[PDB]
């Protein structure tokens, strides 16, 4: 468990700022589009999601920085698909 | 014995706003239950009767496939009759009834039986 | 308010017709109407009108119960 | 006395007990403060619309349970819903305005 | 359902035109039948048991 | 892009009057007949007010008719019976109407209060009745005749009227006059003329009715509103499924009122229809209009007329603003609660095993509150085939199911919560712990915050489902995270009653016992040597301690030394962590100073440290606790030896002072208060006797012959360590208890002179009882008022939200110690602690900051500036922070359950009001009524007067019922002349010069003054000390905090003085205008800026004024809210609390704050 999520409000400063984020990071833990950053102990994703909060590998700019890579990420691969939507024209 | 039909229509509805108990909000109205909704233990298990059925009818041929879903309104609109799915098949008539017996015989030996069985009760 | 009683009091202006009264108007009544009728049986196409109706009620388009309620007698 | 997902009022959609399994408990105007004075919402969203009041928000929230997947797809109260028609079936005109 | 008609099918159950209403005891609550009565209406032939 | 034309997530609320077209719009089909069903097929009777082809079908996705039955059919309409064929949900949706004959008058516009077409029209309400009855006529558009625009006329004079002119001369009477006046009024020409008068005429008579009315207007005319539409051509159907028929067992049917209404609606107006065409007499058709109008009254707000009654049933029929309105006083099912699916509730109890962070819960409740968490991790593992089985595996309780249980449990918080939800700490989550048993186990240090007794009080439950709300519990509404109180930072967690006798208990030292003197290592050899029956719990001993300071930077520094002590300080200070003193754990500790141990301990080392340093201060209390087997007998409660002694001289005095009454020496009145003033001091006496013996009589020897220590006394440990009992309750134990009181308030001269050690006889007791019962029912209706209280505490606060940073205005208030008189009623320390400074503060020499302009003053601060003597300090409040629409943080304050700064979007208004009511149960002119007296802002009764302006005064005119002061300024103009009754004895002195504001008089001054001649500061800080000298003597804890919030909202409008802008004596925001003039010193006018002057609005007057009209619309009057808003087209944005979650949209603060945040930007975007 997590007893008390005092170190995580230290990591971002607000603590509702700190719900939003950790909540989102559960969610990329939830379903199942990643995996965790940290030894999951049998912590529900709740807690893992806040362990890597206070271990400071997972916050906002981090999240924000690692979708923007996935978005191309995919625009990579489906590259020539979509060029070849030009029966637009 | 009509009296009693009779003696039933003639009784005036209620005000659904009948105060009861406690004089408090309670009211009549407010103790009715819907009956036309449908629990959601039973709305899961319909999306996943589906999942089921067409998880297990991807598992046969694909004309056991076909036949089945024919025969059954299976996500199509109504459901044929033997006769018209002989026709759709060019092989026709009693042949087509046998081929249901074997689908439904082939579902029925567990492998394929342990999950569809969990669904009744 | 209560409109019971602003009507109550809005008939409770006319007074009661007198026995006498009663048939005045009564014939007054038949005056108007009685107009209407000579003044209905003085128009052609009315006439025509009734004719080309009855021949259809004996050509079997209509019904005698759907043109007249009797005549004098 | 617990209740998980029981039956439900006709008028208004909301939890009512009609078996003697419970309705749910009733979460009043006070313990709404409550959750306002913490900062969370999200509790509170999901206390008066998908854990009660919504009728399609209730059904996809449990197919989701199930999924396990943790979400609320909230739509609107149907509470409100109701006043909305009960205003507009007097004279006024209520509209939903914007994006 | 289509679904349905087709599980019917499989294991063979026939769908009753019958609803089941019958009176059973509450959740966790267990005891000790002490007794049962039977009313009926005028008219209705009463049953084996009543 | 493509704006948009479908179902987006919209913004706002629009409301406002409905064309009769517009109301078309949303009819799908006229509703002609009043049958319902048909009566033996109990199908609905077509055209109906239930019918299958206007509104839907009865079942899903099937035709009425029932040609098309199925499912693939859905756009279908019926060829036999037009029915689409769609989900019997849209019967709950599709609205009707109804095409009225002659057309009808909308009750709302006519009787709510100010009657709005009254004053549209400018014409009075009973004669436009008179016009509606048919009772007489109106003109309308007279044309140049004889006869004014909205003259009324009667029969003959309509006549002899008509005779003169035949035509440019106009009248109707009735419903259609009114409609034509509405449609035939011109606003803007009005609004014209109107000008001009304004401009002309010189009368504040004349031009204050003028101003107000022109406002209206040209709102309205800005509205968009057709004034015609006040009159309805056609009346909409509400759904059917919203005024069922469902049948019931047995056959019996019910429906609601409405049906019974809108019936007759059709019936009489359709009566109409035939009407004309028989061409029937006008006193007919007359009386049918009047009907027709009062069916639709009584359809949509009945009792505003007769209250129509339901049939057969005398009990009168509900209307749709009935239906609105809900009950309760003003509650809209959003307002009085809601029942919520998962969720439970049953009886709870200790457990006193649990950590705090955890709970007891049944395992039952468990298994049905998460049911469908349990079918999804049954099926995730693959032990349940389908959903189905999972559940009959439940369902038949399979063993594996439990195990299963236990990882659904583990990281997923509960909500707990109990009845009387007062601050926030009423709900709290914790992490579930199964037990066998129907009962809630609940931690025990949490049992104070609840006012959770154990004597039966229920608790409900409820499990937090979305992930988000998981993650809101665990960083919220977790037990550990709060605390402490948000009332006062003083922890809320602090033992209660046996773990604080244990300690007690514990740390305590009689004079001789085994193992006195002897000395040891350290701690652990201490528990060794107690346990092994060798050494006596208390008793004086010297021992090695290692204590620690971290003094250093961010660093622990060690000592050891040999402390003089007992054995139970060493036992303990084995808990006390790291960094504190064993000073702290030297002294008896009683539950005072166990507090600010905990207080201490969290101030310093953190969190973390002092949660779990609080689990073990609980678990060593009970556990030595245990040991002591302390008890109570009824030879614990010791009587003085000397009672009767006392009795018996007071009893003297009494018949002595008997005597001086027997001859006449004193007066009766006189005489009353001597007896009870012997009589009280008896009682205090005796009092203060059995406390002597009582507490130190326990008399002991060490070696010699005797001494005498604090007793040992079960009873009195209790009542020292504050645990429970206190000196008063224990002197009505032994000593003698009170001077009852007759009913009536006089205090009984004859005392009770038992108590309950001895029996009480039968008058005594009987005496006794009116004091009982005059107390429960005094703190039951106590406690209703504090209720009422909070309710408009948080409607005038509600909505406020720290938003900006850091406002960055210097300005704040000065404060300083209370300093009562005496010495120091309550400290600056205090005062202080957790505010922002405004200013660097000095030493007493200068050009030395100590705290350097605005920094947070924690204890190490207030400590540097207790070190030095500094007497006065400026810090920033609410009231004064600069920020528009919210507070800075910087302003407010630390405080929290957590001792960090207020982080950005926390609602604080909600628990400054939740703060305050929570502890009113507890107060008592002077009480709670006088509380409120200062919220509303309550002018005195008989109140003082302050000098208007300074410079010398003196008396003018004479008496004539008052007495003319008049003022002479030094520099400034004389003419300022009050009229003061000249029969109240004054103050002011006639020959001396009087500073604005100065004691004109003596007794109360009503804050309006105070605000208006003292200023801003003054009547806040007046209303800070008032109110809190209420609670403080009371003896409680409230920060400055929460009430300087509320009176920032009570101040929350002014009225403006000069102009250049907008008009002049507009009552108006603060925030608003000083956004205005501080946009216009720029740009705009050079400064056009208006001055404006700060108002004092009581709290539930300045909660009336609230932009959003749905909030409004929660708790005020309906009827009202929704008229007046639905003239002007009010556009509510939403944007606060309560319409938020009436809505059910997350609330603009806390988590929401984020999304609101990135959401209102958008708008006001492109
Ligand atoms: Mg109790
Ligand atoms: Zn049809
Ligand atoms: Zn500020």
């Amino acid at each position: 468990a997590r007893v008390t999520v005092q170190d995580a409000v230290e990591k971002i400063g607000n603590r509702f700022d700190l719900v939003l984020v950790a909540a989102r990071r559960a969610r990329q833990m939830q379903v199942g589009g990643k995996d965790p950053l940290v030894p999951e102990e049998n912590d529900k994703t709740t807690v893992i999601a806040l362990r890597e909060i206070e271990e400071g590998l997972i916050n906002n700019q981090i999240l924000d920085v690692r979708e923007r890579q996935e978005q191309q990420e995919q625009e990579a691969a489906e590259l020539q698909a979509v060029t070849a939507i030009a029966e637009g024209r | 014995d009509k009296i009693r039909k009779v003696l039933k229509i003639a009784k005036e509805p209620i005000s659904m706003e009948t105060p009861i108990g406690d004089d408090e909000d309670s009211h009549l109205g407010d103790f009715i239950e819907d009956t036309t909704l449908e629990l959601p233990l039973d709305s899961a298990t319909t999306e996943s009767l589906r999942a089921a059925t067409h998880d297990v009818l991807a598992g046969l041929t694909a004309r056991e496939a076909k036949v089945l879903r024919m025969r059954f309104g299976i996500d199509m609109n109504t459901d044929y009759t033997l006769e018209e799915v002989g026709k759709q098949f060019d092989v026709t008539r009693e042949r087509i009834r046998q081929i249901e017996a074997k689908a439904l015989r082939k579902l029925r030996h567990p492998s394929r039986s342990e999950v569809l069985r969990s669904f009744l009760d | 308010t209560d409109p019971v009683r602003m009507y109550m009091r809005e008939m409770g202006t006319v007074e009661l017709l007198t026995r006498e009264g009663e048939i005045d108007i009564a014939k007054r009544i038949e005056d108007g109407i009685n107009q209407v009728q000579c003044s209905v049986a003085e128009y052609p196409e009315a006439i025509t009108y009734l004719l080309e109706q009855y021949d259809r009620v004996e050509a079997e388009e209509a019904r005698l119960s759907d043109l007249i309620t009797g005549f004098v007698d | 006395h617990a209740r998980s997902t029981g039956s439900y009022s006709l008028v208004t959609q909301q939890p009512l007990g009609g078996k003697a399994q419970f309705g749910g408990q009733r979460f009043g105007e006070m313990e709404v403060w409550a959750l306002e004075a913490y900062g969370a919402a999200y509790t509170l969203q999901e206390m008066l619309t998908v854990k009660s009041d919504d009728v399609n928000g209730r059904t996809k929230m449990y197919k989701n349970i199930v999924d396990g997947n943790h979400q609320m797809e909230p739509g609107m109260p149907e509470s409100f819903n109701v006043l909305l028609k009960e205003i507009r079936s007097l004279g006024i005109n209520i509209e939903l305005e914007d994006e | 359902t289509p679904e349905e008609k087709l599980l019917r099918a499989i294991f063979g159950e026939k769908a009753s035109d019958v609803k089941d209403s019958s009176l059973r005891v509450p959740n966790g609550v267990s005891g000790t039948v002490i007794d049962v009565q039977v009313f009926t209406r005028d008219g209705v032939e009463k049953d084996k048991r009543a | 892009l493509k704006a948009q034309t479908k179902t987006e997530e919209f913004d706002a609320i629009k409301i406002a009057l409905a064309s009769p077209d517009m109301i078309r719009s949303w009819s799908f089909g006229e509703v002609k007949k009043p049958e319902t069903i048909n009566y033996r097929t109990f199908k609905p009777e077509r055209d109906g007010l239930f019918c299958a082809r206007i509104f839907g079908p009865v079942k899903d996705y099937e035709c009425l008719c029932g040609k098309y039955k199925r499912l693939k059919h859905r756009g279908v309409i019926c060829e036999k019976c037009g029915v689409e064929v769609t989900q019997t949900k849209v019967r709950r949706e599709r609205m009707g109407h109804i095409e009225l004959a002659s057309p009808t008058a909308h009750i709302w516009f006519l009787k709510s209060l100010p009657s709005r077409i009254g004053l549209l029209l400018d014409m009075p309400l009973r004669d436009i009745e008179r016009v509606l009855y048919f009772e007489s006529y109106v003109v309308i558009e007279g044309g140049m005749t004889n006869l004014e625009r909205q003259q009324i006329l009667t029969e003959e004079q309509y006549l002899d009227a008509l005779e003169e002119f035949g035509d440019e001369f106009d009248a109707k009477m009735g419903a259609e006059a009114i409609q034509a006046l509405l449609k035939s009024m011109d606003l803007e020409q009005e609004c014209e003329q109107l000008r001009e008068e304004l401009n002309e005429t010189n009368s504040e008579t004349k031009r204050k009715k003028l101003t107000k009315r022109i406002k209206l207007l040209e709102a309205f005319v800005q509205s968009g509103n057709k004034p015609e539409w006040m009159i309805l051509t056609v009346l909409p159907v509400l759904p059917p499924d919203l005024r069922p028929l469902v049948p019931l067992d047995g056959g019996r049917f019910a429906t609601s009122d409405l049906n019974d209404l809108y019936r007759r609606v059709i019936n009489r107006n359709n009566r109409l229809k035939r009407l004309l065409d028989l061409a029937a007499p006008d006193i007919i058709v007359r009386n049918e209009k009047r009907m027709l109008q009062e069916a639709v009254d009584a359809l949509l707000d009945n009792g505003r007329r007769g209250r129509a009654i339901t049939g057969s049933n005398k009990r009168p029929l509900k209307s749709l603003a009935d239906m609105i309105k809900g009950k309760q006083g003003r509650f809209r099912q959003n307002l009085l609660g809601k029942r919520v699916d998962y969720s439970g509730r049953s009886v709870i109890t200790v457990g006193p095993y649990l950590r705090l962070h955890q709970c007891g819960l049944p395992k039952k409740m468990a298994l049905e509150l998460f049911k469908p968490f349990i079918y999804g991790k049954l099926e995730l593992r693959g032990l349940a085939t389908t959903i189905k089985a999972a559940k009959k595996m439940v369902e038949r309780e399979e063993a594996v199911v439990w195990d299963i249980l236990d990882e659904v449990i583990r990281e997923h918080p509960v909500l707990l919560n109990r009845a009387p939800t007062l601050h926030r700490l009423g709900i709290q989550a914790f992490e579930p712990v199964l037990i066998e048993g129907k009962a809630i186990q609940l931690h025990p240090l949490v049992c104070a915050a609840y006012n959770a007794d154990f004597d039966g009080d229920q608790m409900a439950v409820h499990v937090p489902l979305t992930l988000e709300a998981q993650l809101e519990a665990r960083a919220l509404m977790m037990s550990t995270n709060n605390i402490l109180s948000p009332a006062n930072g003083e922890p809320i967690i602090v033992p209660s009653q046996d773990v604080v006798l244990g300690l007690y208990y514990m740390t305590r030292d009689c004079v001789n016992a085994k193992g006195e003197g002897m000395v040891l290592t350290g701690p652990k050899e201490a528990e060794r040597l107690y346990r092994s029956g060798l050494a006596s719990l208390h008793a004086r001993v010297k021992v090695r301690i290692t204590e620690y300071e971290k003094d250093a930077n961010g660093e622990l520094v060690a000592k050891t030394s040999l402390k003089d002590t007992t054995v139970g300080r060493a036992i303990l200070w084995m808990i006390v962590p790291k960094g504190l003193p064993y000073s702290i754990v030297n002294q008896a500790l009683g539950k005072k100073a166990i507090s600010k141990m905990l207080n201490t301990c969290y101030r310093i080392l953190g969190l973390k440290p002092t949660v779990i340093f609080a689990d073990q201060i609980m678990y060593t209390g009970f556990a030595y606790a245990a040991r002591s087997g302390a008890s109570v007998g009824i030879d614990d409660m010791v009587i003085p030896e000397k009672k009767h002694e006392i009795i018996s001289e007071a009893e003297a005095e009494v018949a002595e002072i008997q005597e001086q009454f027997q001859s006449g020496l004193v007066t009766a009145g006189e005489r009353y208060n001597k007896v009870i003033d012997i009589w009280a001091a008896a009682n205090d006496r005796v009092s203060k006797a059995m406390m002597d013996n009582l507490q130190t009589e326990t008399v002991i020897n060490r070696d010699g012959q005797e001494e005498k220590q604090v007793s040992f006394n079960s009873i009195y440990m209790m009542a020292d360590s504050g645990a429970r009992g206190s000196a008063a309750q224990i002197r009505q134990l032994a000593g003698m208890r009170g001077l009852m009181a007759k009913p009536d308030g006089s205090i009984i001269e004859t005392p009770i002179t038992a108590n309950f050690r001895e029996g009480l006889n039968v008058l005594q007791y009987f005496i006794s009882t009116h004091g009982a019962r005059k107390g429960l029912a005094d703190t039951a209706l106590k406690t209703a008022n504090s209720g009422y209280l909070t309710r408009r505490l948080v409607d005038v606060a509600q909505d406020l939200v720290v938003t900006e940073d850091d406002c960055g205005t210097h300005e704040g208030i000065m404060m300083t110690p209370v300093i009562e008189g005496g010495d120091v009623k309550e400290p600056l320390r205090d005062r202080v602690l957790g505010r922002v400074t405004a200013e660097d503060v000095l030493k007493p020499g200068t050009a030395d900051i100590l705290v350097p302009r605005n920094t947070l003053l924690h204890e190490q601060w207030c400590d540097l500036l207790e070190e030095n003597s500094v007497d006065a300090v400026k810090v920033r409040s609410v009231v004064s922070c600069d920020t528009d629409f919210g507070v800075c943080a910087h302003c407010y304050g630390r405080d929290l359950a957590r001792g960090h700064i207020i982080n950005k979007g926390e609602a604080i208004g909600v628990i400054a009001a939740q703060s305050i009511g929570e502890p009113g149960t507890q107060l008592t002119t002077g009480g709670l009524p006088r509380v409120a007296d200062l919220f509303e802002a309550r002018r005195p009764k008989e109140p003082a007067i302050l000098a208007e302006i300074s410079g010398i005064v003196s008396f003018g005119k004479e008496t004539k019922g008052k007495r003319r002061l008049v003022i002479t300024p030094v520099d400034g103009s004389d003419p300022y002349e009050e009229m003061i009754p000249k029969w109240r004895q004054l103050n002011v002195f006639e020959g001396e010069r009087v500073e604005r504001g100065d004691v004109i008089s003596d007794g109360p001054e009503a804050p309006h003054d105070i605000l208006r001649l003292r200023g801003v500061h003054a009547v806040t800080r007046y209303i800070v000390n008032e109110v809190q000298d209420v609670y403080r003597l009371q003896g409680v804890k409230i920060n400055d905090k929460h009430i300087e919030v509320i009176v920032r909202q009570m101040l929350r409008k002014a009225t403006i003085v000069n102009a250049g802008s907008s008009d002049f004596l507009e009552g108006e925001q603060v925030e608003y205008s000083r956004v205005k003039i501080a946009n216009r010193e720029l740009e705009a006018n050079g400064k056009v800026g208006a001055t404006y002057s700060r108002d004092l609005l009581g709290i539930t007057k300045a909660s009336l004024a609230t932009e959003s009209f749905i909030s409004a619309a929660s708790f005020q009057e309906t009827t009202r809210v929704l008229t007046e808003a639905a003239v002007a087209g009010k556009r509510d944005e939403l944007r606060g609390l309560k319409e938020n979650v009436i809505v059910g949209r997350l609330i603009p603060a806390g988590t929401g704050y984020a999304y609101h945040q990135d959401r209102m930007r958008r708008r006001a975007a492109g």
